[PDB]
């Protein structure tokens, strides 16, 4: 069931992944 | 490719499309990233979408949630974080009750014997809890 963590831990990278686009 | 990582890879997607219609949009997304005490700017949450959206419709569907996944290097810092948050009382171990806490805060209300079983599965050495070592191979 780990689906959920992974997730929490790619967006959070995600959002500072992203927002070093602005 | 897993049995395991489809409902895997399924659950993740449940996280964000809240109203299950098969789509994850700026607001679904919004409100996950303030669960996770983050508050990202209307211009943060489209641009967060427009790297995966293939098809540019504004949205992201299934198989554009797997371009996300399978996208995004750094990660140690971030999982000593997220161990961090796991570990509510900071003993260096993370016990079944402090799991179910995480799981809730995502949403997932489990079955205990889950609970267990995840344990159960990233428990190297055996003794009921996951230490940050294993922490770092369940997470990775
Ligand atoms: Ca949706
Ligand atoms: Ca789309
Ligand atoms: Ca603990
Ligand atoms: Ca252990």
């Amino acid at each position: 069931h780990m689906g959920k963590i992974y997730a929490a831990m790619m967006i959070m990278e995600y959002y500072r992944q992203s927002k070093a686009k602005k | 490719l897993t049995e395991e990582q489809i409902a895997e890879f399924k659950e993740a997607f449940s996280l964000f499309d809240k109203d299950g219609d098969g789509t994850i949009t700026t607001k679904e997304l919004g409100t996950v990233m303030r669960s996770l005490g983050q508050n990202p700017t209307e211009a943060e949450l489209q641009d967060m979408i427009n790297e995966v959206d293939a098809d540019g419709n504004g949205t992201i569907d299934f198989p554009e949630f797997l371009t996300m996944m399978a996208r995004k290097t750094d990660s140690e810092e971030e999982i000593r974080e997220a161990f961090r948050v796991f570990d509510k009382d900071g003993n260096g171990y993370i016990s079944a009750a402090e799991l179910r806490h995480v799981m809730t805060n995502l949403g997932e209300k489990l079955t205990d014997e889950e609970v267990d079983e995840m344990i159960r599965e990233a428990d190297i050495d055996g003794d009921g809890q996951v230490n940050y070592e294993e922490f770092v191979q369940m997470m990775t």
